[PDB]
RNA sequence: UAAUAGCUUCUUAGGAGAAUGACGUAGCAUGCUACGC
RNA sequence: GCGUAGCAUGCUACGUCAUUCUCCUAAGAAGCUA
């Protein structure tokens, strides 16, 4: 079992045991990593523990290769020799291992807990192999953080539709939403075995969870739940395939009078054809995801795979394609579990169709003639490597904007991440500039765009509509109920309910709030379609009601608020909390 | 080896010999203790030889037992597989036609080569070129084995479906010959 | 062949060859079984005998292996060694075998002969993997016990409906009903084979049999009858599948307009549909035979497998389901040999139908939605394990009254097996209680039902009727003849025929008796349709006559008394011998 | 999916035998010395 | 001269170990031929 060193790509047979991802390391690089950090376990084809009758020594400078196995200092056969010595660590391909100077960044990548902010800015400006290793270990740490969530149990059941919850005393409680699942135990005497796959969500009154299960087993009070784990697969493909500038379009063919609507983006289509990969950066609602469909109409014969990190963004892209592209040749690829309700209007789950839409995580290994990644802000380097590995292509197009909200990054809790370190694509966009850039808002009215050209974008956007005066900024205190570990603002929802029967034209406005708890609990009291800000990105609606639940650093985030307001099409009413945020925008009186 | 008291006898003889050598015992006592140590070590290695034979024959017996258990648990698997194959082939039989042709037999014995030819409900015709196809089973029905068959399917050598309109004199070069036609007894 | 040790479930390749069933035994467990008991023969992948030219040693404590064989001390090579040493018996998987101290009861299970009472009481409280083994070896012991019997033949051709009987001298003879079937052997000159099975029954006078036939092939004297001491297959499924509760009813979808007939059991129907297995004990004549039909009409589209130990109960259930349930989607599964006068009214013997009725012995390996086991008092642990092995279903429902008579249990002769240890299900019903229990008795008159609820029950029964004033209880001596393997009371039938002329009602009565000989002779001189006390318990009648022959502990068994006097509905003449049996109950004197 | 048979090369393991050397024990033959007769 | 004891030399038998060789079997990889 041999491999290639991560930071020099020499031949090797050693791995670091203490590292979560267990990466291959050549002799020189492994010695540099172990003699300086706290990692002191090295796995060869056989692990480097001491082979006494009973002995537990793992530190590699203590050990020797004695007789025919690895033995510690006072268990060795009288004939030596030291393992970790002569500036190297003894392994296969010993005299062909060239070291590096990247054993100063690799120590930081392996050691860091991804708590600070500088770990991300060092995990995205390093070499290309470290860009993959850091993403791999970041996903591994994000997965292993779920192992610290408190074990549940059931109090009792008065109502079989709403479970009672009881967390273990002395551990944190995980948030209750759709993303997290659970699997049970019945450990009484008597079946320490799983009892099904369940999921939870809080109830408005008292303490209760209106649960859901894959089966229909009941819980005798001893039965309980534990959050399971998602093992993270290894990744190999580079984050960005290296760019080559062709003299002329290769592999793609133009069209005969593409349309009267897409006639402006022709030069950018030709530029896309010329280059190996292209980047389109634009303020929201300027024509970015309506550029990809225009590109499809410009290269009609080219098989195209559309992808995105979210589901509610690729669903909006699917709806737009249905509005424009021929619906017969489309698809939609959904995961096996399909946690969210996906788009069922095309021939779902047919990979070999000409235009194929899918999320990044559920991408199947295939080919294409151009692959369109969308909303790269939501995507981390893991998603870029995944899409670059599974989908082969002739041309790549990444469309998105950095000023929108980035990926969650649950582990990050100190400092703020600048846009230019969201991933490699955003770094390319901010460093040298996008290959295609279109700033002119075609979706939102004049008032909301004229306010968002003051929050996030430094007075760049002109736009095209007339301010319909249906942009409202509300003053309401909004008392706090930190219920589901995500806040719920009952009196703000009350303000909305008391002034949604006074607005006969606002009966279908989508309800937007940064917190998933209020966003989900609003469905009973007003009945509107509900949507969180993170998933609302990429989708437009004719009318939006936005509610700033609580003053924090999450809901008063200028990027989040800017991506929230700019989903409106003719009008938006928003109720605010921060005296500053309500003042920086210029809306109507109330 | 260490379990048997031969090691204990060797160890106590060696301890006594070393103690008396360190104590400056006489030459006669030294030779006596040397002889006792020699015979103790002789018994020790002699029983260690029996222990070597014990462990060797025990490992051989264990390996033989493992091999025999494996070959007996692999026999039941093939017995069950043969039984399932035989009974599925029983269930495949066209019982009425076979019963008729076997009751018509005077001795109850019939040639095997006529068992399909008179009782099989499905016929597969493999045809290498178009002239043979036109000769043997042109049209949706044809006659073979003094019976009437109706074409239910045609596939090519690639196991792709071919329609009866595609089997023509001019479309013959575009077909992956041979063609396998599947017909049912009418 | 390798397997799992019985009392520790570790991997092993030994076997106790002296046992009737030859159970697998791990190394330490096998040593503990052989050093304690008198079983000194152990079967490995090859038998542990003396592989000499001439010698025969079976003991394992006196076997030493050498070279590639096992010899005793007189035939071993210059090399050692003991097969049975260091606390272990030399076999496969020598270091995965965990010992267990539950061999102190495995000895008593394996070495007992079931003659005493305590063998059953300790063959039922042990663990599950010994609950199965005890049942298996009990059935094997009974089958071998039925091999020492008074083989007979037919004297000569006597009648087309009746044969005669020529038994051997010096051996006992079995009971005669549909339960005991008999086999003819054609050893004529010339090649013993089988021609057909006949069941036998005592004739009119002298020596005769009025029989039931299997095959039309009519023999000469060239055949002689044995009692088909067949084989007992091993059992693997547990006696009771683990009790897991369900929140809401799964796989069972309630009906539209079930009936106004049994709508008071709707709570009990849903409690049946809730758990995995449910237990319903209903005192004699309380609707469990009708509760099955009600359950089938409460989940109309669920295939249901009805099963029972004997043909009488399942045939009564079949008749009720013909009278109430839809008829064409019914399927009674009959044995191929047809040892009984079977039931042919439905569209018989299609195992791929919806309402499938069958006997335990003739169940085919299939699947169901909810399977209703009936008369769990009759069933032994072997029947429960068989119905758990052959049938997999979403729900199991065991119905039956432990206060009724138990299984035959022929081997038991000393002491009384209390109801609690009839089987696992009766033990459940007595430990914690039946999950459902219906206490309003719809068959008996007032005085008898109140006094039966006060006989043994904790006063929970009542009648929704009035007393028919045609139940009696006499004290007539009824002189005993008993000149046959069972006791007879003919002149008691003389006294009853001295009555029965001023009482024209019961002139279609069913005769019952506590002895099969008197029951057989009662169907000879006057053609009363008969049904033994065992063949009852599952059917209701309105005319039944019951006489007592003797006075003993088999005459005062209140379980038998309760199962006897509760099969009539409006009229029963009955003969009591002991003043005890005339005074626990209130009836007219005559 | 992969036949029957023959010959040959190489590697590993086990047994048996042979040869040589080494140690230990027992038996027998010889020389020298101590004591007793 | 004999008996007992000790040392030295030689031969035989047995046990253990080291080396070399031969063979008998088993297992595996491969090559060629009909
Ligand atoms: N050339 C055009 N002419 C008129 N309207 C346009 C044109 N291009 C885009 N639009 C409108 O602008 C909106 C931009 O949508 P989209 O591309 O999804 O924005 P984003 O990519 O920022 O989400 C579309 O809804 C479309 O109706
Ligand atoms: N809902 C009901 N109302 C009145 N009588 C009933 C009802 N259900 C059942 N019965 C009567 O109770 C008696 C029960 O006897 P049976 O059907 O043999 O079952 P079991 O022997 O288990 O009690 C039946 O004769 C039936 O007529
Ligand atoms: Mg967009
Ligand atoms: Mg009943
Ligand atoms: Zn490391
Ligand atoms: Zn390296
Ligand atoms: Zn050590
Ligand atoms: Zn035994
Ligand atoms: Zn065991
Ligand atoms: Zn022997």
């Amino acid at each position: 079992a041999v491999g290639a060193c991560v930071l020099c790509n020499s031949q090797t047979s050693l791995r670091c045991g203490a590292c979560i991802r267990r990466p291959f390391l050549c002799c020189k690089c492994c010695y540099d990593h172990v003699i300086s950090t706290s990692h002191k376990l090295v796995l060869s084809v056989n692990p480097y523990v001491c082979n006494a009758p009973g002995c537990d020594v793992t530190d590699v400078t203590q050990l020797y290769l004695g007789g025919m196995s690895y033995y510690c200092k006072s268990h060795k056969p009288p004939i030596s020799f030291p393992l970790c010595a002569n500036g190297q660590v003894f392994g296969l391909y010993k005299n062909t291992c060239v070291g590096s100077d990247n054993v100063t960044d690799f120590n930081a990548i392996a050691t860091c807990d991804w708590t600070n902010a500088g770990d991300y800015i060092l995990a995205n400006t390093c070499t290309e192999r470290l860009k993959l290793f850091a993403a791999e270990t970041l996903k591994a740490t994000e997965e292993t953080f779920k192992l610290s969530y408190g074990i549940a149990t059931v109090r009792e059941v008065l109502s079989d539709r709403e479970l009672h919850l009881s967390w273990e005393v002395g551990k944190p409680r995980p948030p209750l939403n759709r993303n997290y699942v659970f699997t049970g135990y019945r450990v009484t005497k008597n079946s320490k075995v799983q009892i099904g796959e369940y999921t939870f969500e809080k109830g408005d009154y008292g303490d209760a969870v209106v649960y859901r299960g894959t089966t229909t087993y009941k819980l005798n009070v001893g039965d309980y739940f534990v959050l399971t784990s998602h093992t993270v697969m290894p990744l190999s493909a580079p984050t960005l395939v290296p760019q080559e500038h062709y003299v002329r379009i290769t592999g793609l063919y133009p069209t005969l009078n593409i349309s009267d609507e897409f006639s402006s983006n022709v030069a950018n289509y030709q530029k896309v054809g010329m280059q190996k990969y292209s980047t389109l950066q634009g303020p929201p609602g300027t024509g970015k995801s309506h550029f990809a469909i225009g590109l499809a109409l410009y290269y009609p014969s080219a098989r195209i795979v559309y992808t995105a990190c979210s589901h509610a963004a690729v669903d909006a892209l699917c709806e737009k394609a249905l509005k424009y592209l021929p619906i017969d040749k489309c698809s939609r690829i959904i995961p096996a579990r399909a946690r969210v309700e996906c788009f069922d209007k095309f021939k779902v789950n047919s990979t070999l169709e000409q235009y194929v839409f899918c999320t990044v995580n559920a991408l199947p290994e295939t080919t294409a003639d151009i692959v369109v990644f969308d909303e790269i802000s939501m995507a981390t380097n893991y998603d870029l490597s995944v899409v670059n590995a599974r989908l082969r292509a002739k041309h790549y197009v990444y469309i998105g904007d950095p000023a929108q909200l980035p990926a969650p990054r649950t582990l990050l809790t100190k400092g703020t991440l600048e846009p230019e370190y969201f991933n490699s694509v955003c770094r390319l966009m901010k460093t040298i500039g996008p290959d295609m850039f279109l700033g002119t808002c075609r979706r939102c009215p004049a008032e909301i765009v004229d306010t968002v050209s003051a929050l996030v974008y430094d007075n760049k956007l002109k736009a095209h509509k007339d301010k319909s005066a249906q942009c409202f900024k509300m003053f309401y205190k909004g008392v706090i109920t930190h219920d589901v570990s995500s806040a719920i603002n009952r009196p703000q929802i009350g303000v909305v309910r008391e002034f949604l029967t006074r607005n006969p034209a606002w009966r279908k406005a989508v309800f937007i709030s940064p917190y998933n708890s209020q966003n989900a609990v609003a469905s009973k009291i007003l009945g509107l379609p509900t949507q969180t800000v993170d998933s609302s990105q990429g989708s437009e609606y004719d009318y939006v009601i936005f509610t700033q639940t609580t003053e924090t650093a999450h809901s008063c985030n200028v990027n989040r608020f800017n991506v929230a307001i700019t989903r409106a099409k003719v009008g938006i009413l928003c109720i605010m909390s921060d005296r500053d945020l309500y003042d920086k925008l210029q809306f109507t009186s109330l | 080896f260490s379990s048997l008291p031969s090691y204990a006898a060797f160890a106590t003889a060696q301890e006594a010999y070393e103690q008396a050598v360190a104590n400056g015992d006489s030459e006669v006592v030294l030779k006596k203790l040397k002889k006792s140590l020699n015979v103790a070590k002789s018994e020790f290695d002699r029983d260690a030889a029996m222990q070597r034979k014990l462990e060797k024959m025990a490992d051989q017996a264990m390996t033989q037992m493992y091999k025999q258990a494996r070959s007996e648990d692999k026999r039941a698997k093939v017995t069950s597989a043969m039984q399932t194959m035989l009974f599925t082939m029983l269930r495949k039989l066209d019982n009425d036609a076979l019963n008729n042709i076997i009751n018509n037999a005077r001795d109850g014995c019939v040639p095997l080569n006529i068992i399909p030819l008179t009782t099989a409900a499905k016929l597969m015709v493999v045809i290498p070129d178009y002239n043979t196809y036109k000769n043997t089973c042109d049209g949706t029905t044809f006659t073979y084995a003094s019976a009437l068959w109706e074409i239910q399917q045609v596939v090519d050598a690639d196991s792709k479906i071919v329609q009866l309109s595609e089997i023509s004199m001019d479309n013959s070069p575009n077909l992956a010959w041979p063609l396998i036609v599947t017909a049912l007894r009418a």
